[PDB]
């Protein structure tokens, strides 16, 4: 990595340059050429969960990671992103969550969009939440809290806070 | 990387 490359990366993430280096070693060690693809983001998935199919939700989660959107993965998108979930506050990790989640990147989260969320996450992996939609109508009971069926970034965020789970996951 | 996959689906 080049010195102004590092410098850069230390400045917009809570990594030292030490750690932005080693973070590098093993990127490019797991990803030779440097610029992870598709496929190669969803190995990382199909470990935790190696017994459903994680393409939808990897898509997803590529997306977000492609910061720039030119459809590769390099090294500054995924410490970014590493740097958030790893170590952001629990607001951080909500708004990169948010984001996530907001597939169209308008303001909102609307319950069809969230139904594409934990459906590719139920395909990834109590019969209150044995299917996506319960677990949808669950969290639109708790956080949609003007009933017009759409999550601002506020209702995500103080809705997320609420339930002790979720901190307890996010911690 | 467990830090990415809990923040990407803590949702579920
Ligand atoms: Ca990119
Ligand atoms: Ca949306
Ligand atoms: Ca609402």
């Amino acid at each position: 990595l080049k010195p102004e490359v590092v410098e850069e990366l230390t400045r917009k993430t809570y990594f030292t340059e030490k750690e932005v280096q080693q973070w590098y070693k093993g990127f490019i060690k797991d990803c030779p050429s440097g610029q992870l693809d598709a496929a190669g983001f969803q190995k990382i998935y199909k470990q935790f969960f190696p017994f459903g199919d994680p393409t939808k939700f990897a898509t997803f989660v590529f997306n977000v990671f492609d910061e720039n959107k030119d459809g590769r993965i390099e090294f500054s998108e995924f410490i970014q992103a590493l740097s958030v979930t790893s170590r952001g506050t629990l607001d951080e990790k909500l708004r990169w969550a948010f984001k996530l989640y907001d597939l169209d990147n308008d303001g909102y989260i609307t319950r069809n969009e969230m139904l594409d969320i934990v459906d590719a996450i139920y395909q990834m992996v109590p019969e209150e939440e044995n299917t996506p939609e319960k677990r949808v109508d669950r969290i639109f009971a708790m956080m949609d809290k003007n009933a017009d069926g759409k999550l601002t970034l506020q209702e995500f965020q103080e809705g997320s806070k609420a339930d002790p789970s979720i901190v307890q996951a996010l911690s | 990387l467990e830090t990415v996959v809990a923040n990407s689906a803590f949702i579920a």
